[PDB]
């Protein structure tokens, strides 16, 4: 059993040590920028007017 | 012995990818994001108190018309709630009461849930009856997520996902890596890909068409309770007994933040994003549901309106609310 | 308007139903069992179908046919290969090739059937004394405890209309992986019984499930104690039992819970403690090595790792859990212990 985990773990590692990776930094700046295009309709962020909250 | 070389082998192979992600760390999202204002002190209130189960909840799950959901308690009830009025639609009396997740299928048609029984049971709101039990776990029913009226991914106690054919009721494809049990599941936006977390404190990224592990995250030093995709698909929260919350990258393959501080020492149960993704709220041991700025990994604010743990939350597709359910049989609606 | 008044009606009629399912759930009786595995857990749930609801009938007892066959061959299976690491001998050489071809068959076996040339095979090893010296000394492997029971009536459970009895399916162990419930009233009372033994899983991502139970009743295999320590060397399985039961009874979730012991097994060590000394579970044990002492002592090493002394009791009591009527008059014991 055990040995039978290492062989498929030892597998699944020389699979993912393949992949190509992005920059943390470039990733970091689209998460940011999605972030702040949509942040300021976010009504957990900027509010609700008592008016319009469908839970008043 | 053969199992000495294997087990060095599997360690300097996880070095290999330690250094390959340090290789790409070129600088941290803190940095990156230094400029941007805080989002302020965020003050949400209890809008709504969902009265009704008479023991621990332990999961829920909205509707994806923002108004519509789902709760189950180890009272042995699954409620499915109008969150706009507190009416109760439907109180669906399960076969097992060791109920430990649930499901609102995207169609609004259907719920599921499950737990020690080790089966995902499916009913159709639609005729309420038990449409299918799918039997297959040899380990807890987890959490289960399903994709659309024909298919559902499930996580187990069992150390493995499943991703099942309701009609015919069996496993189509079975997901096998965790060492641990796997304790929550999301699934991708384009539903193409899921994440689980698991007590092996790892995080997998998962392809639904070919059965496979794609990734492995790794970072948390204690159990992975709770996981939640970020709404674009590139990224995705978790939530850990080691009292932190962390976001992970897919293209970069690693942990982008933590979301911590000295003073919280308690497990995290669930994790949400809000809809624009600045917002990651968590539930904690604590009683309390902590909001996050995803951005500045600052304490934003805190939901504290329960007497027992906060053991599940969701936030609606619209954005409007945020649902927390608690072992204190409660679940309040607030914005 | 006119469906909104039907949605409150309808939310209130389902807050009706839900307040007499909470009444009616508030006045069981819940216990959970708790024990390590071979323990006696999934033997006290049969035994309250047996007790309570008229036992089993001819087509559930059909039913076990099959794991009945499944457990006496890895029985046998399970002492052949002992055999080979404890350096015995057949008794007969000829049974080497019978031990050859109970491997040969084990993997063309058909479920729920047994063939006349399979059965010939296990009557003759089970007969062979170097079989049998490895069977007596069980003690250094790992057998289950109705090893015998079945090998011993080959005979009868081995005939092509073979029907399981009450006693065979009591015997049985079926390996369900998730949760046992049964059901019963007792003295107009409503009882649930919970065994998780069949789960495999982290056992503190649910045991909080539990915390609310009325009583647990957690048991102990008495015969245990002389297992030899193996590949895993921490501590022996009597104290492993030992540390889960510390677990369990000083428990955070369990503090209004009546705590229940069962020194299960009870057949199993009057036997034992005639040549095997407690001693080697116990080495610091100075006491004789006699069932009524040996027995006393492991009591009070279980009864001694309560904390909560002062404010809680642990109730104990001696059992046989293959024995309906020891079993039945247990259970009255716990009736009065956790009613009031
Ligand atoms: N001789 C004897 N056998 C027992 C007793 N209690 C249980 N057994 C047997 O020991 C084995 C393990 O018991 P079981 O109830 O399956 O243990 P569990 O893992 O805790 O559910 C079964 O084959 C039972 O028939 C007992 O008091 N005496």
């Amino acid at each position: 059993t055990e040995k039978d985990k290492l062989k498929m773990e030892v597998d699944q590692l020389k699979k993912e040590v393949t992949l190509e990776r992005m920059l943390v930094s470039k990733c970091c700046e689209e998460f940011r920028d999605y972030v702040e295009e949509r942040s300021g309709e976010d009504p957990l962020v900027k509010g609700i007017p008592e008016d319009k909250n469908p839970f008043k | 012995s053969e199992l000495d070389q294997l087990r060095q082998e599997a360690e300097q192979l996880k070095n290999q990818i330690r250094d390959a992600r340090k290789a790409c760390a070129d600088a941290t999202l803190s940095q990156i994001t230094n400029n941007i204002d805080p989002v302020g002190r965020i003050q949400m209130r209890t809008r709504r108190t969902l009265r009704g189960h008479l023991a621990k909840i332990y999961a829920m799950h909205w509707g994806t018309d923002s108004r519509l959901l789902v709760s189950a308690s180890q009272d042995g009830k699954l409620i499915i709630w109008d969150s706009y009025t507190t009416n109760k639609v439907h109180a669906i009396p399960l076969r097992s009461s060791w109920v430990m997740t649930c499901a609102y299928a995207p169609s609004g048609n259907y719920v599921a849930c499950g737990g020690l029984d080790n089966i995902c049971s499916i009913y159709n709101l639609k005729t309420v009856r038990v449409s299918r039990e799918l039997a297959g776990h040899t380990g807890y029913l987890s959490c289960c997520r399903f994709l659309d009226d024909n298919q559902i991914v499930t996580s187990s106690g069992d150390t493995t996902c499943a991703l099942w054919d309701i009609e015919t009721g069996q496993q189509t494809t079975t997901f096998t890596g965790h060492t641990g049990d796997v304790m929550s599941l999301s699934l991708a936006p384009d539903t193409r890909l899921f994440v689980s977390g698991a007590c092996d404190a790892s995080a997998k990224l998962w392809d639904v068409r070919e059965g496979m592990c794609r990734q492995t995250f790794t970072g948390h030093e204690s159990d992975i309770n709770a996981i939640c995709f970020f709404p674009n698909g590139n990224a995705f929260a978790t939530g850990s007994d080691d009292a932190t919350c962390r976001l992970f990258d897919l293209r970069a393959d690693q942990e982008l933040m933590t979301y911590s501080h000295d003073n919280i020492i308690c497990g995290i149960t669930s994790v949400s994003f809000s809809k624009s993704g600045r917002l990651l709220l968590a539930g904690y041991d604590d009683f309390n549901c902590n909001v996050w700025d995803a951005l500045k990994a600052d304490r934003a604010g805190v939901l504290a309106g329960h007497d027992n743990r906060v053991s599940c939350l969701g936030v609606t597709d619209d954005g409007m609310a945020v649902a927390t359910g608690s072992w204190d049989s409660f679940l309040k609606i607030w914005n | 308007s006119a469906e909104d008044k039907a949605a409150v009606e309808r939310s209130k009629m389902i807050d009706r139903n839900l307040r007499e399912d909470g009444e009616k759930a508030a006045r069981e009786v819940k216990l959970l069992l708790l024990g390590a595995g071979e323990s006696g857990k999934s033997t006290i749930v049969k035994q309250m179908k047996i007790i309570h609801e008229a036992g089993y009938s001819e087509e559930e007892c059909k039913q076990y046919k099959a794991v009945v066959y499944s457990n006496t061959i890895q029985s046998i299976i399970a002492i052949i290969r002992a055999m080979g690491r404890l350096k015995i001998d057949f008794g007969d050489a000829a049974r080497a090739d019978d031990a050859r071809q109970l491997f040969v068959l084990a993997g063309a076996a058909e479920e729920g059937f047994m063939t006349a040339e399979l059965a010939g095979v296990i009557k003759r090893l089970w007969k062979d004394s170097g079989v049998q010296a490895c069977f007596n000394r069980s003690r250094e492997y790992q057998l289950n405890d109705s090893a015998a029971y079945y090998l011993n009536d080959l005979d009868r459970i081995a005939q092509p209309n073979y029907i399981p009895t009450q006693q065979d399916v009591l015997r049985t162990r079926v390996k369900t992986t998730g949760i046992v419930e049964t059901h019963f009233t007792f003295k107009d009372l409503h009882f649930k019984m919970f065994d998780v033994g069949g789960q495999r899983s982290e056992r503190k991502k649910w045991i909080h499930c539990f915390e609310g139970v009325t009583a647990i009743i957690f048991c102990v295999a008495l015969s245990d104690y002389d297992l030899v320590l193996a590949e895993d060397e921490e501590m022996n399985r009597m104290h492993e039992s030992m540390k889960l039961f510390d677990s369990i009874c000083n428990n955070k979730w369990f503090t209004d819970t009546s705590i229940i012991l069962f020194l299960n097994k009870k057949d199993l060590f009057e036997e034992k403690i005639k040549k095997s000394p407690l001693t080697i579970c116990y080495p610091e044990y100075a006491g004789s090595n006699t069932y009524e002492e040996a027995a006393a002592y492991i009591q009070c090493q279980f009864e001694d790792l309560n904390k909560r002394k002062d404010t809680k009791e642990i109730y104990t009591h001696f059992t046989c859990a293959t024995d309906t009527k020891n079993v039945q008059a247990a259970a009255a014991f716990v009736f009065d212990a956790v009613t009031d």
